[PDB]
RNA sequence: CGGAAGGGCACCACCAGGAGUGGAGCCUGCGGCGCGCUACACUGACGGAGCCAGCGAGACCUUGGCCGAGAGGUCUUGGGAAACUCCGUCGUGCUGGGGAUAGAGCAUUGUAAUUAUUGCUCUUCAACGAGGAAUUCCUAGUAAGCGCAAGUCAUCAGCUUGCGUUGAUUACGUCCCUGCCCUUUGUACACACCGC
């Protein structure tokens, strides 16, 4: 719930902090599994208005 | 005269105080009766 | 013999037995016509599954119901039941299954507690 | 008990368990040959399905929920003795 | 009892207290709530998966469950009973709520769509209607009692024409489009109906 | 008695007043015929029924 | 006024919210990507619509 | 008598069920 | 006393 | 002692709900600065309570 | 097949194939001056003599 | 061009059947009176919750529209406004007293204004229906108004009490009758009027709202 | 505007009045006291 | 008149019912805003329940509670019987550094029974069980009678 | 066709029967028609006092010819109203006898109905066809 | 001994409403506390007309006829309730809502003290102008309205208990508050989840 409840601005901000740690790679490797649970779920609820959006710095976020 | 059945018994400090005492004798003992779970 | 066939009709605690046969297209409740029912609000309400269907089946068939019980919106509700089911039976038995399923449906898909009663039964929470 | 299990059980028992036995204690047929006959006919039925054979110890749920078949002659004249026939469930 | 097909071995031999003999069973889409219909007790036993013991006794019948199913995405069941009843129980979420529906004879088999909006149920009669579950109201019937090709028994005493030996449906399935059903009871027929239209679409022997 | 139901009478023209009655109030009565009773309340519209 | 059309998405059960309100995310009407977290007092199920006299603020808790 | 109405059980079949004044009356 | 999602969003 | 009505009526509180629809409310604060009553009256509207 | 008069504190509306009192208003006061029909046979309005 | 002939010999019964009872079986209305089509509601979030497409011919089918919680929104709108017409001590069911009511306030919407007595009454709640609310913070202490917004259902809800509450207050002691007042509150909260309990009463609720938002 | 005057603080409906108020709480009292006694 | 008088319980499976006539009632509305009740798993209490019929009662009320409490549960019901007339109080209790001490809290009312029937309450023509003689000539002396 | 007062409405039969009995005027009112109360629960004697008495003797017409025969004492507890006690509950009053027999004394005058075996007032045939000729004329003022 | 975290329940909670009590009058259990009933009118009052139930079966009830405004009495026979529906009068005035109180009269019942009671008629028209502080109960054939019957060993007779009739508004979610409870060794057995 508490993942579903926050809008998308703080969704955004959740993906530039994942950002963040890809770039800090050692928390990465300290907690994989839960980053990446966080990550699919945020993405496959959020799904429509992210694929709706258009920002190239989310893309590379992204990719 | 005479009468047809038993008169209500009115509540009293007396019988009250007989009672909270059984009650009382009853806990301290932890000896009352329950419907125990079935085994098995 | 004549062919007839008779239906029951409950509300609350109205009974509405209802005879249909063959004949010159009467419908007549306790020996009135149904024109003159009692509480003359209800009249559409009873006049309910003849307008839904027509009026050219009511021609050729000749209806006779008794009402016994209940108040009278119950009697009006037990009235409706009685001519609704006592139709279809009728066509059920003595015309087309076809037409009795066009019926049923029509009446079904108005209103279902035409056809079948509605026994309130009770539930606790 | 056990005693009811090496003495109760009878062939009057199990007799009496049977189906007609069971339709003339239900009161449905007057006579047990009554009853085997309308069996024969087929005018009887169990729960869903109807049952053609005399013999056939009917069980305690099913002799629960046995009936007339419907739409058969013997109940219409039952409801027709009663003046309530209902041929919206072509009784 | 519950198998997997993985490691092909028991978990969970589900019971009563008194061993009392289940006919229907339905289970939960996400696999947490099994419920079966005896015939001898007319509730609904509701057992737990992963702890094993049964959560309820859903009782409210009267006369025995002859069909039980989930509806998939509500997350609904419908359970149907030779008290010529259907009977649509929502379990989750506090509520514990009830919606009967009356039907016209003894229901016995029962099927709902693939969305789970629509709850098709063969009676006695041979009619198998459909319902809407939301409004609890009737989309619509389709007659049966026409083309069913009963057989003749050998040992019988009256015409395979006149007989109701088995003039209705005990079974009833779906499509995966939820458009069209199968229906096959004690007869030598197989149907196959189409909803929308009404109609049989085709009958194997 | 005056007025009589299944095991229940209304007696008439034994006191004079509600006073009496709820003085003499649960009591063992009986009559001719040999059943028991009690009196029970005092009636209030008349004066000593 | 303008005022603005939306229809709902998923009520979010499980928040800590005061009785009677229920906090619901909502998306727009006109255009199906913004999706806005709002409140709501009466009886509320999903996709049915619903109407925002302001569209930029968005319902955070009541305690 | 209440008892036995109470349990009537209503499929009994039983073959039963297949059935001036004085000038008036000397004329019936 | 926040609540979860609260905290994380706060955060 | 007219028998006509009750003149002295213990009403339900509050006056928000006992009170006309537009009102101005105001309340003698001593601290307060001074204004003018009937400058005050001639500047409020035509159909207002006080 | 009517017509409205004014009268004594009342307004009598007189059908024509019978030629009697069909309608009786009563709820004024005093007299009533005009009684008028619409173009559409429904309302009538009553002057009456208390403005 | 292409016709279908279903009828062949003019229908007569043996019982007479009035004139306006077959131009029923011709179209149902309303008291075979009022039609329902063309009968739309002028805004959207509240359709599929004023329902208005399935016909009726009077306001007293008693169907079960309290098991689940949205059976009162299929109900029909005008069954929904004569059972809460029939609200007080005194009138504690009393649904054909309700009914008679409704049946001669539409009869004076109509006759005051020509559109649809109907069409009036949909307008009507399309119109009052409040837009957003203020709940109560209790805030530890500090009782304060904050601003949600409102789900459909009760803005109808909401909306049958205001009008109904109005008339009812508006003719409690008054010359007026209830049929006539609430013919008055209908067409005033159609127009908007400003003048009615419930546009009063909505738009001070709005107010408050956009206050403290 | 018409000035009125309160009452605060007719004779034999007062008297009769209080006659049968006195006859109610008396009737009253000395049943109650005659039940308790004979219970 | 809004004294409560008449209680009569059934157990529904075709079991018996009991009808007692309840006399003395005082309610928690009738003394005072005092909270709530606690809701527990209550403990039971059965004093002076000698003969069948003593048994036939405490069965019933027994199965009426619920079954299993807890060891350290906190309210207790207490059933006094005094000469057919039982009593009936709840009772919250701590362990003091040295005993027990008790609040009087729930209802209070004593209850009589009457009448105790085979068959459920609907039916009004089931056997008697047990029925209290009230003209006997020993009405005011004979117990559990 | 040959209709009847089962075919006509009540209302409007009753009315233009008792229009028909005043301009026949062969009725013979008793003289106290203008003080009667017509009931002991009634509160006023009734308002339009010109023909209330012939209404009630067309509703008592009707009353016996959809029913076979009745007795004063049946028309009392049929036309018999519940009363108003005031500070009590209320109760069932029956109607008022002496004019019940007088609507039934008169009408037996005109011959509309008749003494009936098993004692009882029952319609007559030529009060009978005169009803049904009033029923079809009612029937047909639609014209 | 205390705290923390997770979770459930509740018209003793929240939320939305309804209907009462507390104001007047009458009645009635408690000694001022409490329970019922009628009112404060136009969703009504009053007058005609229409008519629809169920539970009940140990000198009496009666069908019918008579007279009497009514109340009633008289002679004969055997052992279908109200609210409601329609038409009409009244219209906002403590007015025709209300019927307390009082007077007069007419009849019944016991009986004999010009005794008491009941029912009817006419006249007189009080308080009551929607009820503060507070308080209670309630989520569907439910709240509320309306009558009918019976007193079938406890309780009841200006009352209890059954029975039918008419029949709604609003939640059907949430633990946010006020509480109450449960857990803090999965123990149980697959997949998954969690891991002091």
């Amino acid at each position: 719930d508490a993942l579903m409840v926050m809008p998308f601005s703080y969704v955004l901000k959740f993906l530039k902090f994942i950002d963040t740690v890809m770039q800090n790679k050692t928390l990465l490797h300290s907690h994989l599994p839960l980053i990446c649970k966080n990550l699919f779920f945020i993405i496959k609820f959020n799904h429509k208005e992210l694929v709706s959006q258009k920002n190239e710095e989310l893309k590379l976020q992204i990719n | 005269f005479d009468r047809t059945a038993k008169p209500v018994p009115v509540i009293t400090s007396e019988v009250t105080e007989s009672l909270e005492d059984m009650i009382r004798r009853r806990i301290q003992d932890s000896n009352f009766d329950d419907l125990q779970r079935r085994t098995l | 013999a004549v062919p007839s066939v008779q239906t029951f009709g409950k509300k609350k605690s109205a009974t509405a037995v209802a005879h249909v046969k063959a004949g010159k297209g009467l419908i007549k409740v306790n020996g009135s016509p149904i024109t003159l029912v009692e509480p003359e609000i209800l009249r559409f309400k009873v006049y309910e599954p003849l307008l839904l269907v027509g009026l050219d089946k009511f021609s050729n068939i000749d209806i006779r119901v008794r009402v016994t019980g209940g108040g009278h919106v119950s009697q009006v509700y037990a009235i409706r039941q009685a001519i609704a089911k006592g139709l279809v039976a009728y066509h059920q038995k003595y015309v087309d299954e076809q037409s009795k399923n066009e019926l049923k449906k029509a009446f079904t898909s108005y209103d279902r507690t035409l056809l079948i009663a509605d026994s309130r039964r009770p539930e606790p929470k | 008990k056990i005693s009811d299990l090496e003495n109760k059980v009878t062939v009057s028992a199990i007799c009496r368990r049977r189906l007609p036995v069971i339709m003339h204690r239900l009161k449905m047929a007057e006579t047990i040959q009554d009853a085997v006959k309308f069996i024969e006919q087929g005018h009887v039925r169990v729960g869903p399905n109807l049952i053609n054979d005399p013999a056939y110890l009917v069980t305690r749920n099913m002799e629960d929920y046995v009936t007339w078949v419907d739409n058969s002659k013997i109940k219409k004249t039952l409801l027709r003795y009663r003046n309530q026939i209902d041929d919206f469930d072509f009784s | 009892r519950a198998w997997d097909l993985i490691r092909y071995r028991n978990f969970r031999t589900f019971t009563g207290t008194e061993r009392i003999q289940f006919n229907c069973l339905a289970v939960d889409p996400s696999g947490e709530v099994v419920c079966a219909g005896s015939l001898d007790n007319f509730d609904i036993h509701v057992w737990s998966v992963q702890t094993g013991q049964l959560l309820d006794a859903l009782s409210g019948h009267e006369g025995p469950v002859s069909c039980l199913s989930f509806s998939q995405e509500n997350s609904v069941l419908a359970s149907a009973s030779w008290d010529k009843t259907i009977r649509i129980w929502s379990i989750f979420g506090r509520s514990q709520q009830v919606e009967p529906i009356e039907v016209y004879s003894d229901v016995l088999a029962l099927s709902m769509r693939p969305d789970g909006k629509e709850v098709a149920v063969s009676t006695l009669k041979g009619q198998i209607s459909i319902f809407n579950i939301e409004d609890a109201k009737q989309v619509g019937n389709i007659d049966c009692r026409k083309d069913i090709i009963s057989g003749r028994f050998n040992q019988d005493r009256f015409t395979a024409k006149n007989s109701e030996r088995s003039k209705f449906f005990t079974t009833i399935h779906y499509s995966f489009d939820g458009m069209a059903i199968v229906a096959g009871g004690n007869n030598n027929s197989i149907c196959l109906y189409d909803v929308p239209n009404e109609v049989l679409l085709k009958r194997f022997i | 008695p005056y007025k009589i139901f299944k095991n229940t009478a209304f007696i008439k023209d034994m006191f004079s007043s509600a006073m009496e009655v709820a003085r003499f109030e649960g009591a063992q009565i009986k009559t001719v015929s040999g059943i028991r009773g009690e009196i029970k309340r005092a009636l209030s519209k008349p004066e000593g029924h | 006024t303008p005022v603005t059309l939306a229809k709902v998405i998923k009520v979010l059960g499980r928040t800590g919210s005061r009785g009677g309100v229920t906090q619901v995310r909502v998306e727009f009407l006109e255009d199906t990507s913004r999706t806005i977290v709002r409140n709501v007092k009466g009886p509320v199920r999903e996709n049915d619509i619903l109407v925002l006299m302001e569209s930029e603020r968005e319902a955070r808790r009541l305690r | 008598l209440r008892e036995k109405a109470k349990e009537r059980n209503p499929d009994e079949y039983y073959h039963a069920m297949h059935s001036s004044m004085d000038q008036v009356k000397l004329l019936k | 006393s926040l609540k979860a999602g609260e905290r994380l969003m706060e955060a | 002692v007219n028998s006509e009505e009750k003149l002295l009526k213990v009403i339900k509180n509050p006056i928000t709900d006992h009170l006309p629809t537009k009102c101005r409310k105001v309340t003698l604060s001593f601290d307060a600065p001074v204004i003018r009553v009937q400058d005050y009256i001639e500047k409020l509207d035509d159909d207002e309570s006080i | 097949h009517d017509f409205a008069v004014t009268s004594s504190t009342r307004v009598q509306i007189f059908s024509s194939r019978t030629r009697q009192v069909i309608k009786t208003f009563s709820r004024f006061k005093d007299v009533v001056y005009s009684a008028s029909f619409r173009s559409d046979g429904k309302l009538l309005c009553a002057g009456d003599a208390t403005g | 061009d292409f016709e279908v002939v279903e009828e062949f010999t003019p229908v007569v019964l043996a019982t007479p059947i009035p004139e306006e009872v077959q131009q029923a079986q011709t179209e149902i209305k309303l008291f075979n009176k009022w039609s329902f089509e063309e009968v739309e509601v002028k805004d959207a979030s509240l359709v599929d919750y004023v329902q208005v497409r399935q016909p009726i011919f009077v306001a007293h089918t008693a169907g079960r529209y309290a098991n689940k919680r949205f059976r009162k929104a299929q109900c029909p709108i005008i069954e929904r406004l004569t059972n809460s017409l029939m609200m007080n001590g005194r009138n504690n069911g009393k649904k054909l007293k309700a009914v008679r009511i409704i049946k001669h306030t539409l009869d004076i919407i109509n006759v005051l204004t020509d559109q649809n007595p109907i069409q009036v009454v949909v307008d009507a709640i399309t119109n009052t229906g409040p837009r957003e609310d203020t709940t109560r913070v209790g805030g530890g202490g500090a009782a304060r108004r904050q601003a949600v917004d409102v789900s459909p259902l009760r803005r109808v809800n909401q909306a049958i009490a205001l009008l109904t509450i109005g008339a009812r207050e508006a003719a409690f002691r008054n010359i007026k009758t209830i049929a006539e007042t609430l013919a008055e509150e209908l067409i005033n909260a159609a127009k908007g009027s400003s003048t009615s309990y419930a546009i009063k009463k909505k738009d001070e609720l709005e107010r408050v709202a956009k206050s403290n938002r | 505007i018409p000035t009125h005057a309160p009452k605060y603080e007719d004779r034999t409906r007062s008297e009769i009045n209080k006659m049968k108020a006195q006859l109610k709480k008396e009737r009253k009292f000395t049943m109650k006291e005659i039940r308790k006694d004979a219970k | 008149r809004g004294v409560p008088t008449s209680l009569t319980i059934s157990h529904f499976p075709h079991g018996p019912t009991a009808q007692f006539s309840l006399h003395n009632v005082v309610m928690r509305h009738d003394i005072i805003n005092a909270g709530n009740q606690s809701e527990v798993n209550p403990h039971l209490i059965f004093d002076n329940f000698t003969t069948a019929l003593g048994k036939r009662v405490v069965c019933i009320l027994k199965h009426l509670f619920n079954a299993g409490p807890k060891k350290d549960s906190e309210r207790v019901i207490t059933f006094a019987n005094r000469g057919d007339f039982i009593s009936v109080r709840q009772h919250v209790y701590v362990r003091t550094r040295e005993g027990v001490e008790i609040a009087e809290v729930g209802p209070r009312f004593e209850m009589r029974l009457f009448e105790l029937r085979l068959g459920t309450l609907e039916n009004k023509d089931a056997d008697v069980e047990w029925q209290l003689r009230r003209f006997i000539r020993t009405a005011n002396k004979k117990d559990y009678l | 066709p040959g209709v009847s007062v089962r075919d006509v409405a009540a209302q409007d039969f009753i009315n233009a029967y008792a229009s028909f009995l005043q301009r026949q005027g062969k009725l013979e009112v008793p003289g106290y028609v203008d003080i009667v109360k017509t009931s002991s629960g009634n509160e006023m004697p009734p308002q339009d006092a010109e023909g209330w008495f012939y209404k009630r003797a067309a509703s008592v017409a009707r009353h016996i010819y959809m029913r076979k025969q009745v007795g004063v004492g049946k028309l009392n507890k049929l036309y018999g109203g519940a009363k108003s006690r005031g500070v009590r509950p209320y109760k069932h009053i029956d109607a008022s006898g002496s004019i019940n027999r007088k609507v039934l004394q008169a009408l037996e005058k005109i011959g509309i109905v008749e003494i009936s075996p098993k004692g009882g007032r029952r319609i007559s045939e030529n009060g009978q066809r005169d009803l049904d000729r009033i029923a079809a004329q009612t029937l047909e003022e639609d014209e």
